[PDB]
């Protein structure tokens, strides 16, 4: 698997391939791996398949009540910090998971969660098995001074990448952009290809 | 005699402790709900204590989710704790099964923790009616649910102190798949005549949801087009 | 004096607590069920407490599987409660044997539950009594159950107010074996004869299994060609 | 005073609670038990409450296992519940030890579950009476047991309404060792002996076991030829 | 007033509802037992409520173990109960230690059993009393106790209806170490001495045991002897 | 009748032993909140039962954190409780999210804490109220809360007796947004008008906080300047 | 071990050897692994012989507390459901035991059911160490339309194979046939002897 | 085993074959994989036999009580999310299975789940030993626009190139047509049997 | 009123029921312990039942272990549990730390539990008084306890009906230090002067401790020369 976050100015982008595979057989082409969790909150699932999709749909449930019952969004930090004790509690006999919870309060963040409650905030990161072909085109073409579609481009490089080189990885790209005037938006299937064509890319 | 326990029948097979913690529902605001084309919208009054209270605070209609509300009437710290408890039960059957296909059921498992407050000894019934309106896969729904655990769906319905004038003046005016303001309108006009005339209506709280939608609620000046 | 306590014996031996839920059974509306040729039906009528209200909601008729099914009389809440628990009753003895072989034990567990409130301090009894029908590896089955957990299998009986006049009726005019379509005309016209004249039979819900099928609930449209 | 709780005393050193509850079983079905050679039968009364009640069905005489049987009168409902405890008992016996050596024991484990609920505040008594018939390899055995908890041995028994009818006529007619034929003459007329001359006595069940064999339930033309 | 709990003390400090249990233990039949050369004996009386009862069963002298025997008198549910945990004491003890070295600690153990249902709330105490007598590493025992849990150990005692007649004539004729027949015709004379004469002794039963052996049971002929 | 236990209703749907823990709130010092520009501030007369005392120790105005704090009125030892919940509960919320976003959510539980103690028997209510003032995500926060854990958000409120005095005096004088020292003089100007003239108001509690601040409770000096 | 169940129109036969083995020692000759647990059905057993008699016993109960219930004798298929749950609720530590069983209801069955709670019906079906060599002559040798005795030779001859290759199978057989008719017969010694010697065999 | 789930424009056809194994000894020829669980709902089986059976029943009776309850048929992700839960509450000691879920609610879905509690959606899948031979067959194969009977085709095809090159796999084929008009439809054994002869194949 | 319950105080601040409960230990036989020139004795009247009593059983003075005694009065069966107690409690503090320091740790485990038993409903107190008299590390103690839990060290003192005679009598004529043989003297004098003239004293128990010393317990002859 492939997932990403990164943050800008005012605005998230969060993106994932959609491969699923039992070792090396390819069962599924297209699963999901990014999720809204609130409205303005996404998260992206790496690991496990059955302990990541309990865990989306607990987080969808908890964020809602919360909501409803506080009037507001739970702050970002606050996502990951529910999610950092939930895990931590459950150690050793945990969820096989790693979490990017990334979305819009005050400002834009993006958190990384181990199957442990380690949770860190970052400009940007990435996760699953692809993550590390992931960080290096971050490394070497990130800038925080990018555009949302400038960014929007960028994810979808660095997963192009990552299909490239990590088997446990393909299909096509998802990407959510999460701002405060629009919300979490998940990008058409058409645009993405659009800029995958555009670009000079494959699958 | 047989007045003094939940666990009691009377002779004529009774519970009279049950038929008390209903008259506590009449001591509240008055709330109504009706369906209209495509849609269902709730509607209650608000005693307003003082001027020192703070208005933008402790609603009358609250969310179970973005598909789901209910309004209350009786014990507020009943009708708050039974609130919560429907909230947190919607949440279990989303987890569970992905959705909510049916509000029926949550209403029955309001419901049943209610009655199950009518059978064992050491508690009393919650003093509380409510409502629920929303849109599921069967499609637009109106319940009420009372301290007795009783059920019912319904086209219009109301609760509270100003219950039975709101339910004849609508048992005589109201028609099914009216568009909504006009449906807002009948509800408007139908609380005015539980009111005892001198008594005017102040801001009221307004909801709506209609098929394909969450809900929405009414702000004070939106709702003021109607007064 | 000895009336006041499910625990307690009058000195002839009595548990009026109970006879008293029993009367909480006399307050629901009529139903009745019979056997007939190959199959068993039943028929409830319905308080309609108004136009305001949902016809196409919380049936009297309830289905427990796809063939047996129950009517209730008696206090709504305890009802819906006893239908659930015969409800998942049911399908514990699916899950564990493949299959409900004989009725008669899913009303036994029933009976039990409703006895067990009969004799344990700091419960009341539920106030309801029903009838279950359905086809098992017997043959076709018909049962009631009241609050004190008695049980007995009919030919033909009733439950609810009107609950005299249509055993007398049936008393008189009943025969076995009957053909479905004279059967479901002698039950609404035993019904009929519980009513008070002037007061007329609106639609009620008819239900019926014959060996070899599935349950099989009348519509409205095909209800009314018998009234 | 001291009539109201099962746990109080009168000063006489009286339980009236537990004598209470045997009043219930004097409103049930007369039924009667007796030893004749090489076996034990019983015999039951049945009221018939009506023609649209089912025959086939709730029996006054209960299988416990293919060696012993068991009458009982009073509340119905706990009759079952006793009945159900009875059987299960049983298995746990032979279970345990391959098999019930002594059936003695099983009365003793059913008498003590009686028992219990005259000691502990919260529950009342079971209003029943049971008669237990079998072949154990101590031969054939009869025994009664009450809510009281208490048991006895007879070579013949009866309880329910016509209890004391049908004792004084085995009194004065009854001899041990009969062929099983006449042994069943002599119960029947003995059941009789206790109806309200005018009153006659309808298809009553009968069951026997001789040494060797399992139990034997008459059919209702075999029981007609003693009528 | 101070009546009506077993946990409430009177103003002079009394348990009455303890001394009402006493007074069940009066309606039981009369038993006695004594002490003599090298051993110890039971004898008891027995309603014989009919010729329709079984003789060879429900015992009022009953083995606890080889070495240890007890009779009763009171409710006779109560004394079962009481009996088998008397037993299963026993085996307890026995398993523990290899042995029961001294009778007191059953007695002990039965008699706080007791005790603890007159200081609890929600049960009543047993209504019985029971002498238990056998022999062990001390000598020849001989002990009673009552529903309030006393414990006194005797050369002679009685417990039952004619309790006051047998322990008169007992404090009159009692000798320590007779041999066990002269012991037997005492204890049966005692017995008479408390029948209301025209009323004469039906066969009692007997058991003895002396050291170095285990009990023996007297059978129906044995006994005649005496009478 | 109706009077004397919390699980009780009256036949008009009252609990009087939850309204009679309201009257324990008013035998409590009277203390104020209200909102002011950017901020919120808290003001508590005190009972100084002699000289003997020490001033320095048990504050009617208690911190719940950095950014809350509550004062209370009625029953002493149940405040404290009560107050150690909040502090405690406080705590939950910021190890599960990290803050406390919205402190009517602390309120709630606090209030449902209360609730629930007036529904099961075995307990008597809190005979508390407490008023809460801080800042959170919304903005600055006033709250109010009472033995039958009902909630209302408020600009200005007060408990204790000289309640309806303080409230009447805030119904004409209060506006909203004042500088925190008008805001001070007023509330100190209120909790005068509540006293008995003759009477004079010695040495009160005086806390405050304001937006991107921490709480700051005035020393005795500082309040002085307001005497 | 060796037992086998069989179908025909109208009856089960179900056959076992007795032979108890604490390893290659043979510590009993004459044990038995074939029981009556109701009316018109049969059990054989194969396994740890402590977990085969536990269960054993409790059909027997179970099944007769059924009857005495229902009025009715549990299907057989209901036997096998209900031994099917059993087994499967403990199967992390479980009885370790393959069972047979057999029966008449509506029609003939045999059940096969394993030490997980696995259940299959089959017109024949084999188990214990003794089951391939028992296969082999019931593939070659079974047919539907066989008669009750030509279905009693059958088995005495499948088993008899089992013994001779099996050093964990031996002793006397025993058959018993169900039928609507005359129930669950268990076939007396002799009478199996007589066929044993009419067919040319040996134990 | 081989079992395969395939959805076209309104329907979805689900096939499994018969055999079970205790290893290389075939025990039953014609055991049960396919199971309707639901007016319009099937599933399929493969795994330890004992956790499947059970499953079965349960899906059985709590969609059943579901339907009841609600008056509606519990929709095919619902389906799906309840067997998730299920299965990963009890992760660590889990139900050994890989499921189908194959039916029509407002479309076709077909459903692959494992014994994590991992669901996911896909317009096709196998499981089972035989799977990637299935997966083979329907890569080459399989089109959207295929018309009932020419999945029926496909699907025996499929398996029967699965039942050649796995030898846990073999027996008859089972196949069921769920659609919105005529529901879960079993096809009849002899209608199977001559499309197989029809498309030139064998067993 | 006030009278009824373990639970409920007086007006003046009274536990009626314990009173009560102290009224039962005025029923025991008397008894006293005196501390003397290095030790301390208990001595003890008895009721003498009957002649048909065993003497050398049922001791009123009972040892707690080697170094420890105890001796009470009261209800019976209360006294045996409270010293089962007691010689428990000495056993877990021995196994703890290897002895008994200070027999005031053990008399307040055995007095906490007396306490707890007059503070929650359900409960009875224990009627009973005791006196502990030993040797510990301190020296000889000599303690009483009561059904209230409450505990005094003394010189000299005495439990039982002529409690208030022995107290008076030893007021007068007690001196510390004396030699055992007039303590003894000393205590048979005081005993004496607590029975009713005419009324003359049987063979009473005598235990005596001195420090470094076992306990001794007097057998009947050597206890005769002193009377």
């Amino acid at each position: 698997t492939t997932t990403v976050g990164i943050t800008l100015k005012d605005a998230v982008i969060m993106a994932t391939e959609r491969r699923v595979t039992m070792e090396n057989f390819i069962m599924h082409k297209n699963g999901k791996k990014l999720f809204q969790i609130d409205t303005y909150t996404g998260m992206t699932i790496a690991g496990l398949v059955g302990d990541a999709q309990v865990l989306v749909r607990y987080m969808k449930a908890e964020l809602e009540l919360y909501r409803l019952q506080r009037r507001v969004n739970m702050p970002i930090e606050a996502v990951a910090t529910l999610l950092s004790n939930m895990l931590n509690q459950v150690k050793y006999m945990p969820y096989m998971v790693q979490l990017l919870v990334g979305g819009i309060d005050t400002a834009p963040h993006v958190f990384s969660i181990d199957a442990a409650g380690g949770s860190v905030e970052d400009i940007y990161a990435s996760t699953g098995s692809g993550s590390p072909f992931v960080y290096g085109v971050l490394e070497s073409q990130y800038s925080e001074k990018m555009t949302v579609d400038e960014g929007v481009d960028l994810v979808i490089r660095a997963i192009s990448a990552a299909k490239q080189r990590d088997s446990a990885s393909g299909g096509m790209i998802d990407v959510a952009v999460i701002t405060r005037k629009d919300g979490y938006v998940q990008l058409p299937t058409d645009q993405i290809e659009s800029r995958i064509r555009k670009l000079g890319l494959i699958l | 005699a047989y007045d003094r326990a939940i666990t009691v029948f009377s002779p004529d097979g009774r519970l009279f402790q049950v038929e008390y913690a209903r008259e506590a529902v009449k001591k509240g605001s008055t709330a109504l709900g009706m369906k209209f084309a495509n849609g269902v919208l709730l509607i209650s009054d608000k005693k307003v204590r003082s001027r020192l209270i703070e208005q933008n605070s402790i609603e009358k209609i609250q969310l179970i989710d973005d598909y789901v509300a209910a309004v209350t009437s009786g014990l507020v710290a009943d009708a708050r704790v039974l609130v919560d408890f429907a909230r947190i039960s919607a949440q279990q059957e989303k987890v569970t099964y992905g959705s909510l296909v049916n509000i029926e059921n949550l209403v029955k498992r309001v419901a049943d923790q209610m009655q199950q407050y009518t059978q064992y000894g050491g508690v009393r019934p919650y003093g509380v009616s409510l409502i629920f309106a929303g849109i599921d896969q069967i499609g637009p729904r109106l319940f009420d649910c009372d301290p007795a655990g009783t059920i019912n769906e319904y086209k219009a319905t109301a609760i509270g102190s100003g219950k039975d004038a709101v339910v004849s003046f609508l048992e005589r005016e109201y028609k099914e798949n009216l568009p909504e303001k006009e449906a807002v309108t009948l509800g408007i006009k139908a609380l005015k005549s539980s009111l005892e005339e001198g008594e005017e209506l102040k801001a009221p709280e307004i909801a709506s949801i209609t098929v394909g939608n969450k809900y929405r609620i009414y702000d004070q000046e939106e709702v003021k087009k109607f007064l």
